[PDB]
């Protein structure tokens, strides 16, 4: 959360397992294996989550508002970064289709 | 049964003057009381709930008090999109009922 | 957030039944309850009855035998049968939910239907 | 000095919970009483003061007797018993003077009759469960818990009148043994209105002074 | 920090535990959905093996299991700059049972206790001829009691000058060994703003407030 | 005698095991409804991880989780007077590939595999011209074999005259070790009556043969 420095606020990070469907709501996703991840505490939540060759959704739900005092802007961004947990394991090379 | 009577009829003031309103009921209804405007042909809106508290985006400029029987509004500062119908409703017990209605021309 | 809305007949026939429908979106039926306010221009504002979260209903005193107010909750629509439909219900009739934070007061309102009784 | 606060020695009293009367010839001349803490307003607010309590029972009738006006030529009458019926919950209740249930085994009762000691009895501690509960939040109709029923009394005369009727009073007393309290609540503060709820109407915190200094 | 059970993460860094005593897919952290705390709020509560029932596989539990034993826990947090003010008070009464508003009858049963959904307090008194509506006047707090002396049970005050969160660890409290959970609520949260919530002008004007329930050793 | 997993109870009294090796609420005896054997009869046969998916717990971990091992166990008992005679073959073939009726097509789903309930051969040719259906002339078996060599499967004789039931253990038979299981069918339970049922004038003309499974080991 690359946010300002005061404000707060709570989010999900609800990952879907393949073969259930997308969640169309925050409750139901609730349900589902997720994270509750705070602002104020850290500014940074770490999910893990496998990955093989629907298929899953990482999708995230506001929990609250984001509460943010005075003289301060309110929009705030946020990024995502991607690594490998473990070692992968792969076999049988071929070429690459991002060429002419 | 409960009677309200809003009062006066109506006003017609200037744009940015502090003008009152108020309405009696007819026994106690303990600030169980419902303020409420509509302009011209629209659905109405909720300001002051329970005599005191303010909606959530209704501004600043509205106040309403009063306990017992006496109870009243209270505009601070006039703009030009606050004219229309002004309603007080008690909601003690069931048969709820209005007040007249007043109006503002805005002249 | 989509508030309720509704859906009436409009005209009418006199000394008849009237059928107004009020579809609501976004909340339950086990958490507020709806408000069924006449607007007049001759008779001013008044208030006809309520159905509570509970499925109880209350109703006004000079309409007690031509009301009967129901509702269904999964469904998530209410139905109300005016009877009887005299030459004074020239008026356009609100659908209005109820318990702004558990006050008992209406917040936020249909679009109006406007019922006429003559030809 | 502090065993003056403990809580046995501040239950283990005695009032006056209730006052009845009835007639021997009237047909329908006999006293009933559900037993519940709940009657007498003092009694109830110092037992509201916990949530779970445990306590033995032991009840005493002071009975006396009064002359009705009776006719004329020399009323003489010998001493009277009196019948004192206890009914566990769940068992049979009379609804006569002359019925099957006073004649049934498994209720227990006393007979006493005038001019001696009051009628002392004593009742353990009836429940399936594990101790009576003053607060119930919960359904059996709301707040009502049909688990703690102790049980109810009947009074009636063991004679026939000759010449002259006679009306009796009784003033059944109360007093717990062995008290053991649980999960303390706050002290009610608002009026009591009806007996067998919870009932009330909103009053102020505290009577009022003219300013803060 | 960052406590998990389950599938479900929360992230925390004191805690006030029961009368001083210690209480399969069940346990996790349930989440109910926030409320927002204005300026003119009064109080919020939910009754507690009623609001896990209607939502969760632990319901899911109680729909073929009647009877069971339960052990709590209740995180509650609300997050706020250090521009607002104001006081709360995270309390856990049992055997809560609140009064009728009409004088002869009792309350309903959607009157006592929304699914999942906070039922809320309010400043007046309310309509007595109306339905089976809950008596709910703040300063008697429901059950004809001073709410003054509410602090007897165990409780928690949320400042927002210092403190931020609130813990509380319920132990199973009731007189039966095993009851029947459909018509038997035995704990209930009351959450209660002293000093309410006052900001300038600039400033967000409400504060949410998070509850976070977890079972813990339900036996069936 | 009387054995039990979970809730269930069944109770026997010979086993024949697998190809010589061995292999929390599914471990039950499921319990396919009978079906009768008349005098002029030809044979059923099931899929096997099909007919459980379709109306057992079982099939509800089988929603949720697609892939898994599996090993499996099937008694299969036909009670008869001692005044009946015929000839039954129990066989467990694995990787049953059944052809078309059609000579270019394949057959369509609902033809090889009901839903827990059994298919049926028939003692004759198949059209052609129809549908997706599958050829089903019994002697050829299904699978363009001769149907006498058809014993070097899994197999257990029930004869009437000594015999009565068959009790077959089957291992986990799969390349993959880890296969979903919507779009694969590993084992097929095969029934043939080689000398049909024949009575005399007075008994009971039908005879039933009740068939029940029961996973073992299910890994997930």
């Amino acid at each position: 959360f690359c946010g300002s420095a005061m404000a707060t606020g709570k989010f999900l990070l609800a990952y879907s397992p393949p073969g259930a469907g997308v969640p169309k709501n925050r409750k139901d996703a609730m349900l589902g294996t997720h994270v509750i991840w705070d602002v104020g505490l850290q500014s940074s939540c770490v999910l893990c989550v496998p990955w093989i060759s629907a298929a899953g959704y990482v999708t995230c739900w506001y929990q609250t508002n984001i509460v943010v005092p005075a003289d301060v802007q309110s929009s705030c961004d946020i990024l995502c970064f991607v690594s490998a947990c473990n070692d992968f394991s792969v076999r049988m090379l071929k070429d690459t289709p991002f060429i002419r | 049964d409960i009677q309200m009577t809003q009062s006066p009829a109506s006003l017609s003031v200037s744009v940015g003057e502090t003008v009152t309103i108020t309405c009696r009921a007819s026994e106690n209804v303990y600030r169980n009381l419902a303020w409420y405007q509509q302009k011209q042909g629209k659905s109405p809106q909720l300001l002051v709930y329970a005599a005191t508290n303010l909606a959530d985006g209704v501004p600043s400029r509205f106040s309403g008090s009063g306990s017992g029987t006496q109870y009243s509004l209270k505009i601070n500062s006039l703009q030009s999109e606050d004219f229309g119908s002004y309603f007080c409703q008690h909601f003690w017990s069931p048969v709820f009922t209005f007040g007249a209605g007043t109006k503002l021309e805005l002249k | 957030q989509v508030q309720l809305k509704q859906s009436g007949p409009g005209l009418v026939q006199p000394s008849q039944s009237l059928s107004i429908t009020c579809t609501v979106s976004g909340f339950s039926l086990t958490n507020y309850g709806v408000h069924w306010v006449r607007q007049s221009p001759g008779k001013g504002l008044e208030w006809l009855g309520v159905i509570w979260r509970g499925g109880s209903t209350d109703y006004n005193a000079a309409f007690m035998s031509r009301l009967s107010i129901t509702k269904d909750n999964s469904k998530s629509q209410v139905f109300f049968k005016m009877n009887s439909l005299q030459a004074d219900d020239t008026a356009i009739y609100y659908c209005a939910k109820g318990d702004y934070y558990g006050y008992d007061a209406m917040d936020s309102w249909g679009q109006g239907t406007s019922v006429t009784v003559s030809r | 000095s502090r065993s003056e606060s403990s809580i046995e020695n501040f239950l283990c009293r005695s009032a006056c919970v209730y006052y009845a009367t009835y007639t021997n010839n009237s047909k329908k001349g006999f006293a009933e009483w559900v037993i519940n803490t709940r009657q007498v307003a003092q009694l109830r607010r110092k037992l509201e003061l916990f949530t779970y309590l445990r306590f033995d029972l032991e009840l005493t009738f002071v009975i006396t007797s009064a002359q009705q006006p009776s006719t004329a030529s020399s009323v003489d009458a010998p001493v009277q018993t009196h019948q004192i019926m206890y009914v566990p919950p769940g068992g049979p209740v009379p609804t006569k003077v002359k019925d099957y249930a006073w004649q049934t085994s498994t209720n227990p009762s006393v007979f006493w009759t005038e001019g001696n000691a009051p009628p002392r009895m004593s009742i353990p501690f009836i429940s399936i469960g594990n101790a009576y509960s003053c607060f119930y939040d919960g359904w059996t109709v709301y707040g009502i818990n049909t688990l703690n029923n102790m049980g109810t009394l009947y009074m009636r005369h063991v004679n026939e009148a000759g010449q002259g009727p006679i009306k009796s009073t009784v003033r059944i007393y109360f007093k717990p043994k062995h008290v053991k309290a649980w999960v303390p609540r706050p002290p009610r503060l608002c009026q009591y209105e009806k007996q067998k709820n919870v009932n009330f109407s909103p009053i102020g915190v505290t009577t009022s002074r003219t300013d803060i200094i | 920090r960052s406590i998990t059970l389950g599938n479900s993460t929360i992230t925390t860094q004191n805690v006030v535990v029961g009368y001083g005593v210690w209480p399969v897919a069940t346990c996790r952290f349930y989440t109910l959905e926030s409320v927002q705390w204005m300026k003119n709020s009064a109080g919020w509560w939910w009754k507690l093996p009623d609001a896990l029932s209607q939502m969760g596989l632990f319901g899911q539990n109680m729909q073929y299991h009647y009877l069971g034993r339960t052990g709590y826990t209740i995180h509650v947090q609300c997050n706020a700059s250090k521009f607002h003010q104001g006081c709360l008070l995270v309390v856990c009464v049992p055997e809560a049972e609140m009064g009728c508003s009409n004088l002869n009858n009792t309350p309903e049963f959607s009157e006592l206790s929304g699914g999942d959904s906070a039922r809320m307090f309010t400043d007046t008194q309310v309509g007595e001829s109306n339905a089976k509506k809950v008596q709910t006047a703040v300063w008697n707090a429901g059950m004809g009691v001073g709410v003054g002396n509410l602090t007897i049970f165990p409780h928690q005050w949320i400042n927002l000058r210092t403190n931020n969160s609130a813990t509380l660890v319920m132990p199973y409290i009731n007189s039966v060994p095993m009851d029947n959970m459909f018509r038997h609520n035995n704990l209930t949260l009351m959450i209660i703003p002293f000093v309410p919530l006052n900001y300038s002008e600039g400033s967000s004007p409400y504060v949410p407030i998070t509850v976070t329930i977890a079972p813990m050793c339900a036996e069936y």
